[PDB]
């Protein structure tokens, strides 16, 4: 019967929409205003129902393969396999580069990092990478201390930036969850620990190439990792710390917003407004990619570390090091 | 020719439907009552209405989005969203000053009689009832039964009616599905135990949270911006674990029972709850300080409540760090004396050793034997005390002549 067997695609393009069928999902997807949906048939059908008045039992559109390859372009084609993409840059992602970071918001960082240019310039040089490069780090950021130290805010600003690419206070609670869509599309993922440890299964996380993502409704699916991994935890450790460790960098911070100088009411909402600000910053950072899986062992991880580590062990380590002072 | 006509014909019959392309759901409205069906549903209702079942279903397509402050419909970006927020009839109720006074009775009797928390809450409960947003606070009502936090949940309950969830348990969080976050501004949880995990921690992030995923039965996971505000009513039991520096819980014990007041008659019950008209045209009528909404404040029953969470061995750091002997004597440090562990000169040099921050182990250990009831070593309080909590480093200094193995203080 058909004269073309992509007219439909070609249509709804005309009209700003993009309709695919993914073979790996088995789920059509579409596309408008950076908006990724993926529908079963019937809800396609009744989609260009509405926009063209006609309901054609054979949906016209190409088969490719969804993927969330953020530097990758809208579409591509590895082997011969066309592929395209899930990432869709949001507002603040797209956004003119700046050396001078909103003077409100280098108060918070300075605030949370007590200070501490090494660490703190450390951080942003990791977020400018995730923010510019896009990738896994292989490195995370646990933020410990008392509450209203600002770690909260710093995921809101965050969260903020990133909008549908970070997820914001995942429990333990949702790891328990059998799905686990807080990881699919997720360039950033922070957890909270509440607790006063389910959470090593992340160790591997920060790590490992590719994840599997059950989600409901659609099939459990492997998928490049792209996730970087921020903590907020309450005095409580939330990870087993190996003495030797390469993946967490550790931040005590007790310095509560609410008893400096600098805090006015107006300064929690004045932050996040500058937002764009920092955006705008973070795109301007000329990045040490040799840093940016950097860890150091602060005070607070050694503490941690210490305390982890079995007293066998350490009498151990004390007959073997001949070590008397011990 | 006409891609909505059905849209159409059925709004003239007072009933709004379209595709909810995020939920892949057909929904539909009537009378204030959003309903989300599937297809054939849907088929069967218009047949009913028009009399012919049409192949296609000629709607729009929205996203059904729970905004309470946005209109019946917008268009962010791009895309056509539909509310699912329809305000109650007690929402939509005119201004006044005045809170009817069986109710205002009942609030006094609830928070002791204390303005300052009281109108704090007032004001809480005013910006979640106009503003309609995530306060990012949440109140505890502790204390026995009978004290009217039921009461105060079933007056709400009936302004809020749809928006409110009442008497969650921990059961229904242990439930895989969870709509009592759906298109909810106000979530109250029951905690009935004896308890002494403490699985409403997870609430904890709620509280603060942009969005939530909600799913629910037959329904696909969906994530929705978060309209939550949280309130707690408890046994005695603490519900979650309070940080000491905590910013999201106001806590209120109550053991005012009502029974045992003056003004309270048989119809008091059933009066209070008729005036929640009264009260929502009160909280309506409320001029909101937006700064006051997210306060916290260190009650009385916050502060016990902490004070026995916290850890015993951080309690003892934190007056090694702070060189406050104090602590350890309101804690029963005297008793060394008493024991004869330690001679008057001694007992000298121990107290000096607290304040100045410089400690001998055998003070060490003397002390911290003292306090806990049993001997720890060395070994022990580096690892569980001092190591932990940054108290400080294991040195030498010599005092008098000899040289000492002692804990330097910073
Ligand atoms: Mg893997």
């Amino acid at each position: 019967e058909e004269k073309d067997p992509l007219w439909l695609y070609k249509v709804l393009l005309t009209k700003g929409i993009e309709v695919w069928f993914d073979i790996k999902l088995e789920k059509y997807g579409i596309k408008r205003n950076n908006r990724v949906d993926y529908i079963a048939k019937s809800s396609l059908q009744q989609i260009v129902f509405e926009i063209i008045g006609k309901t054609p039992k054979n949906i016209a559109v190409p088969t490719y393969i969804g993927a969330y390859e953020p530097s990758k372009p809208e579409k591509w084609e590895e082997e011969g396999i066309k592929y395209i993409n899930l990432f869709k840059p949001t507002p603040l992602m797209k956004v003119k580069p700046v050396k001078e970071m909103p003077e409100i918001v280098k108060n918070l960082l300075l605030n949370l990092f007590d200070y501490d240019a090494k660490s703190m310039g450390l951080f942003i040089n990791w977020l400018a990478f995730i923010y510019q490069y896009k990738e896994r780090t292989g490195v995370a950021w646990i933020f410990m201390g008392k509450q209203g130290t600002g770690k909260g805010l710093l995921v809101d600003l965050l969260k903020k930036i990133f909008e549908e690419h970070m997820s914001s206070n995942i429990t333990d609670a949702n790891l328990d969850s059998q799905f686990n869509p807080y990881l699919y599309n997720k360039l950033i993922v922070h957890l909270n620990e509440v607790s006063a440890l389910v959470k090593n299964r992340l160790k591997t996380w920060i790590t490992d190439e590719t994840l599997y993502i059950n989600r409901k409704n659609m099939k459990e699916v492997e998928i490049k990792n792209f996730c970087n991994f921020i903590i907020n935890s309450n005095e409580t450790i939330p990870v087993d710390i190996e003495d030797s460790d390469r993946r967490f960098n550790v931040i005590e911070c007790n310095n509560v917003l609410k008893e400096q100088e600098w805090w006015t009411t107006e300064s929690y909402q004045e932050i996040l407004n500058n937002a764009e600000g920092f955006a705008k910053y973070l795109a301007g950072i000329k990045v040490d990619r040799s840093k940016v899986n950097e860890v150091v062992m602060s005070e607070k991880k050694k503490a941690i570390v210490e305390t982890t580590e079995s007293v066998l062990k350490q009498i151990a380590k004390a007959l073997t090091d001949r070590d008397i002072e011990w | 020719k006409d891609p909505l006509w059905l849209y159409k014909v059925l709004l003239t019959k007072g009933i709004e439907v379209w595709f909810d392309i995020k939920l892949e759901k057909y929904g539909i409205k009537r009378n204030n009552r959003v309903d989300y069906i599937a297809k054939s549903s849907l088929q069967q209702i218009v047949f009913e209405i028009i009399g012919k079942t049409p192949k296609n279903i000629a709607v729009p397509t929205y996203i059904g989005a729970y905004e309470p402050s946005k209109p019946e419909k917008w268009e962010e970006e791009g895309i056509k969203y539909i509310n699912l927020f329809k305000p109650t009839p007690l929402m939509k109720v005119k201004p006044v000053k005045e809170m009817p006074e069986i109710v205002k009775n009942l609030l006094l009797n609830l928070f002791d009689y204390d303005a300052k928390s009281m109108g704090l809450f007032i004001n809480w409960l005013a910006f979640i009832y106009q503003y309609k947003e995530r306060t990012g606070v949440a109140w505890i009502f502790m204390g026995k039964q009978g004290t009217g936090k039921g009461l105060l949940v079933d007056l709400l309950k009936k302004i809020f009616e749809e928006h409110m969830s009442s008497n969650i348990t921990d059961a229904n969080l242990d439930s895989q599905f969870n709509p009592y976050l759906y298109n909810k501004l106000i979530v109250h949880l029951n905690e009935v135990s004896a308890d002494n995990m403490l699985v409403k921690n997870r609430l904890k992030t709620w509280i603060t949270d942009e969005t939530l995923y909600i799913n629910r039965k037959n329904m696909k996971e969906v994530e929705i911006k978060n309209f939550c505000n949280f309130i707690i009513n408890s046994n005695e039991t603490i519900p979650v674990d309070i940080e000491d520096s905590d910013r999201r819980f106001n806590v209120i014990e109550c053991n005012n029972v009502l029974k045992e007041q003056e003004w309270w008659t048989t119809e008091s019950y059933q009066e209070i709850l008729n005036n929640a008209e009264g009260f929502a045209k009160y909280l309506a009528g409320i001029k909101v300080d937006r700064s006051k909404v997210n306060e916290v404040v260190m009650s009385e029953k916050k502060k016990a409540i902490v004070e026995t969470t916290e850890s015993v061995l951080k309690q003892i750091a934190k007056a090694l760090t702070d060189r406050d002997i104090e602590w350890f004597l309101d804690n029963g440090l005297e008793g060394v004396v008493e024991k004869n562990i330690v001679n008057d000169f001694q007992w000298e040099e121990l107290q000096e050793a607290i304040t100045t921050g410089v400690i001998p182990n055998k003070y060490l250990m003397i002390i911290v034997e003292q306090i806990l009831g049993d001997s720890k070593t060395i070994t022990w309080i580096k690892r569980n005390i001092i190591t932990p909590y940054q108290v400080g480093e294991t040195t030498v200094v010599k005092m008098a002549g000899k040289p000492i193995r002692a804990i330097v203080v910073g």
